[PDB]
DNA sequence: TGCTAAGCGCACCTAATTTCCTGACGGCAATCCGC
């Protein structure tokens, strides 16, 4: 096996089948250029990819991906126990290199701006990098997420070796800071309360205003009860439009705002309330002063 | 001539549903009151009542089976569920994000404009508004409900609401005025006469007082924990967009054996519903053959097949050729 | 012609991408600059010439789609895979690949240079940001598209600026070791995907999305960035991510 | 039809709400209710667990501090009030998954045959017998002067039940109220009525400052007594109410020897009497592979068991 | 329709010690492979 299967196993830093395992052909790359060491970015030639990736196509020729994975590792082939296969005598270092020769719908292809024109970029993922990240983040305490998604069958189907050893990889966690994370409180502070009494059926309303004087206990009670403990700071308050006060009178004619009457947001726009036609009753300035003093002392 | 499909043909969605959020309300104050619905953790002690080999049965039939779960139930004083989600209708011609061949783009644009000429995305749109107005997006929340009320608000106009228990889940109505009014705007959005349509749907399901609410379940692969991990959106319960969208694409009643199985299926490529485990459109009435008979060996297919091909292109996906090495 | 600054305030992105080979979190910066160039190309097709050359990336809230375990780590969810084109396309259960998804509320400050940069252009962006996607995620709602003048009309939020000097001046070894040591020293610093470096030469291969534009195979290159408040940001122009090309390097840089 | 479907599942047909606990006074039980809350109770103990002889010598007179929780009535209340409600759903509209359509047709045919014989009436009478005897009060039925269970459907409060006058090993079929509720549950199970929401309120006169036993929660890793809090107040799991409502099986092979009902499970497991009672041919798997896969007119008692599990639910799926 | 302006709100010493912190049984079935 290990001396007749070295001719169909290819050598790669990059496999195309690690984005989607249905990418036809044996597509990938082997980048061996140089480390810049001061460039500002992490490439596969700038991290210490100690162990390369041997990518196969058929399950039969998987013997080089087994021999190189037995600890003593035969990766020692930069001790010299011999003759237990002769072709295998360091033929694991002049293997054919995975060369990019085509693209397909499963390789991620994107456009990039180059000088008024565009260049199509088909992104090949890096297996060896992901392996090195998973090794060097098990022994560390930086934020990390394990991606338990690839089963062993699909990892075998990828053809790679460092995906068959590392099917559930450990990767960096690049999240925004924790005080910027969604919760119920940061969402129930973007929803605004509406009152439980329809002004158009309020039993004592004179087409918009508060005729009966005993309804101001009811208006004050609903203004307290709905929204007693829901005070909101200025950034979390709803904006105060003029289309809303116009649309309120629009409901009953009353073009100019009636003199001696102020639009009252029944549930306050500080203790939670909506800038809506529901949350307004055109009460008298005396009773409006009474209600805006009653809610002041809570 | 055109002898194949393009080497990279892609299509975007044209009915982009958003995630859902679950609220708890009363019914006589459903327009004013709205409380958050939270997802609790419920641990269970069970018995090992699953099928096992007859040797393992003698060793494990009276063994405790503790399991981890989560559960969403209403409050003791709120009897209704409020789900609010939104859709972004988009044009079909302007949802082709990729096409390698220019002649296939010309031919497909001719076939979409020919569909705009004869039944300009209107029957499909009426079926999508029926799948909003029978409330098929209440997957297990439509069972045991006294009153279901569905409200649709395009732009800022609030349309007359729907009694979603007066619609059959296997019959699509083509006569209700509200459905026709919504469906014409969705048809004009699909044609390209409007560049976008924002629809907001709010449902009111009166199940009962402290009854169980069924969110969507999250596929979370963890080795340490294996339990019912339900969906929490902004701290509260909800549903994925894919669940609601799979509900809305259940409009296909044009498969080869509809007279036997008389139920709409979701519009997939090979007719693959996740309930029945046989492909419903596997060789001759599949999308790939019924688009290679439409665009490549030009031919006027029946209008039901044109409905299916256009419904696939509203669903959208990777629709290229069998990629070679 | 007329330089200016348009702010697209509180854009709520739903189910964006989050996987860039070694990162699960904030999307790539090439994705947000792709939203910028897509907005540019769709405005320049309504006969509104506006060349967008610098994008600010503000952050207000996030939710990685998943759950937080009791040990304080993250488990990332995925939607149930449907019919995926290939040999196994007629099977009812499909294969699950590596994928992560995030929900973001972001504000984009754009450096816009056009003939006229007025509030009609803002209305054009409003009528153009409802047919586009950020990363690969849908836009649920946006607050307001407005013109800003200085660093006072900008709302509260935490920008993303490139911190490469905290990565070049790091402990030692190789760039991964420098990255891990730098993230140990500063805990308010994140890895970010910042562009691409070629693995081949410019040419025509078979299978391209556009058969007439040049093509090059690429790896993603990654760096460090951090968060600065809107109040404590000096002379803007340092939160503006801009395209920058070299021979073999497709990089997004804050100059 | 050979073999069950690869994805076969059933949903519940008796959805029980979680229970909330209250305190009343029995002569003021129709006008007065207070919340019952759980109190943390740290207890000091002796080391009374059985130890090996080389650990007992060192740790027999060692103090044992242990954490715990408890629920107790007030000094002014003599009665516990438990409120839960049950949603009855139809049986044919409860198959959540069935990959074969022929198997769905066969299940619907056999349920329609059972509706023809007995319209889910014996099963429903047994369910209302486990609502009327108050078996949902597990350790709260021990030491009670008067137990009164009131059942409300829609807006009609049915005549109340002297729950202590019902033997827990027999099932009454001559009570008018049980028959009238059970006929509604029977028509809901059959298909005539699409849903039925039944609200149960039970008054347990146990005494003053006496202990109320809620449902204890499950702890998995390495714990103390954590009792169930439903909306702040004490409460019980819906699982525990349903396991006391499905204690209707008097149809197992060894009933004449052990003459009491057991809860309806697939392999007939009973945790009280720790023996399996349906380990073989009278289990659900071999009674659903002999009712639909190889058509055989089973006895009516076995049919009661199959429909009772189809009201319970589960993943009954073959590989 | 107003309800004040001004100064400032201690210096010391410390915050216990013993014995211990349960025993049980158990933690699902299905499916997620291209060639």
């Amino acid at each position: 096996g290990l001396f007749q299967s070295i001719d169909k196993n290819h050598l790669a830093t990059h496999v195309a089948k690690f984005t989607e395992t249905n990418s036809p052909g044996n597509i990938g790359a082997y980048d061996i250029l140089s480390s810049d060491m001061n460039c500002g970015y992490l490439d596969t030639a700038n991290a210490g990819w100690k162990e390369p990736d041997i990518v196969t196509n058929d399950a039969k020729y998987k013997r080089p991906q087994g021999f190189v994975a037995m600890e003593m590792t035969v990766m020692e082939h930069l001790s010299a126990e011999l003759r237990h296969y002769d072709e295998i005598r360091d033929g694991i270092l002049n293997m054919p290199s995975m060369q990019p020769y085509r693209t397909n719908q499963f390789i991620k292809q994107v456009f990039f701006p180059v000088g008024g024109s565009y260049h199509l970029l088909s992104i090949l993922p890096s297996t060896v990098l992901n392996y090195e990240v998973s090794d060097r983040l098990y022994r560390s305490k930086i934020p990390k997420i394990r991606l338990r998604l690839l089963s062993s069958n699909a990892a075998s189907t990828t053809g790679s070796r460092l995906v068959s050893k590392n099917k559930w990889p450990l990767v960096f966690q690049a999240l925004p800071p924790k005080f910027l994370e969604k919760n119920l409180a940061k969402a129930l502070d973007k929803e605004y309360l509406l009152p439980d009494i329809n002004i158009d059926e309020l039993e004592g309303v004179d087409n918009g205003c508060l005729i009966d004087e005993a309804l101001l206990p009811l208006i004050i009670d609903e203004g307290k009860r709905k929204g007693e403990g829901n005070y909101r700071p200025r950034h979390l308050r709803d904006e105060r439009k003029e289309e809303t006060v116009q649309a309120f009178l629009d409901k009953y004619g009353y073009c100019n705002i009636p003199v001696g009457y102020e639009v009252h947001h029944i549930v306050p726009l500080s203790q939670g309330g909506a800038d809506s036609i529901k949350n307004m009753i055109m009460l008298s300035i005396e009773h409006h002063e009474r209600v805006t003093e009653a809610h002041a002392s809570y | 001539t055109l002898k194949s499909r393009p080497e990279n043909l892609s299509f975007a969605r044209c009915l982009n549903t958003t995630e859902a959020k679950f609220w708890q309300t009363d019914f006589l104050k459903r327009h004013t009151f709205k409380l958050p619905l939270l997802i609790t953790d419920k641990a269970v002690l069970a018995s090992k009542g699953h099928e096992m080999p007859p040797d393992k049965l003698e060793k494990e039939i009276m063994d405790p089976n503790p399991q981890k779960s989560q559960s969403c139930t209403l409050s003791t004083e709120c009897d209704t569920l409020r789900i609010d989600f939104g859709i972004k209708v988009l044009p079909v011609k302007e949802s082709m994000y990729s096409c390698s061949d220019y002649n296939y783009r010309t031919a497909i644009y001719q076939k979409i404009d020919e569909y705009i000429a004869e039944d300009g995305f209107l029957t499909l749109a009426k079926r999508y508004v029926n799948n909003i107005a029978n409330a098929r997006f209440l997957w297990r929340n439509r069972k045991g409900a006294e009153i279901i009320e569905t409200i649709v608000t395009i732009e800022d106009k609030e349309y007359p609401s729907f009694n979603s228990k007066s619609f059959n889940l296997d019959t699509f109505v083509e006569d209700n005025a509200t459905i026709n009014e919504i469906a014409q705007q969705i048809a004009d959005t699909f044609a390209g006469k409007r560049e976008y349509l924002n629809i907001y749907v709010t449902c009111f399901v009166k199940i009962g007082c402290a009854m169980e609410v069924y969110p969507s379940q999250e596929m979370t692969f963890d080795d340490d924990d294996k339990g019912k991990k339900l969906f929490k959106f902004e701290g509260s319960a909800g549903m994925h967009s894919q669940k609601i969208n799979n509900a809305l694409r259940t409009i296909d009643t044009w498969y080869p054996d509809y007279t036997t199985y008389e139920f709409p299926i979701p519009v997939e490529n090979y007719g693959a519903a996740r309930s029945i485990g046989i492909p419903f459109r596997p060789d001759t009435k599949s999308f790939y053959k019924l688009i290679d008979r439409m665009i490549l060996k030009n031919e006027d297919l029946p209008i039901e097949d044109k409905h299916y091909v256009m419904a696939i292109l509203i669903r959208g996906g990777m629709f290229s050729k069998k990629q070679e090495k | 012609m007329m330089k200016g600054y348009i702010l697209l305030e509180k854009v709520n992105i739903e189910n964006a991408n989050a996987f860039n080979n070694i990162i699960v979190g904030i999307p790539a910066i090439t994705s947000f600059l792709g939203f910028a160039r897509a907005l540019e190309r769709k405005l320049n097709a309504k006969e509104i010439a506006i060349r967008i050359n610098g994008v600010g990336l503000e952050f207000h809230e996030y939710e990685l789609k998943g759950y937080k375990n009791k040990r304080g780590q993250y488990v990332t969810s995925c939607p149930l895979p449907g019919s995926i084109p290939g040999q196994n396309e007629k099977k009812l259960d499909a294969h699950i690949m590596n994928q992560a998804y995030i929900d973001l509320n972001m504000s984009f400050l754009l450096e816009v240079e056009g003939p006229h940069v007025d509030m009609s252009t803002c209305k054009s962006i409003k009528s153009t940001m409802e047919t586009l996607r950020i990363a690969g995620g849908i836009i649920r709602n946006y607050k307001k598209i407005r013109l800003i003048d200085t660093l006072a009309d900008i709302p509260y939020g935490y920008f993303l600026t490139l911190r490469q000097d905290n990565l070049n001046d790091a402990a030692g070894d190789d760039m991964l070791d420098k990255m891990i040591h730098a993230l140990q020293q500063e805990d308010t610093l994140v890895p970010i995907a910042v562009g691409f470096k070629a693995l081949s030469e410019v040419g025509h291969v078979e299978g391209q999305r556009d058969p007439e534009k040049d093509h090059c195979f690429v790896e993603s290159i990654f760096s460090l960035g951090g968060f600065e408040c809107s109040k404590i940001l000096e002379d803007i122009n340092s939160c503006l991510w801009r395209y920058k090309t070299e021979e073999g390097l497709y990089l997004c840089t804050i100059i």
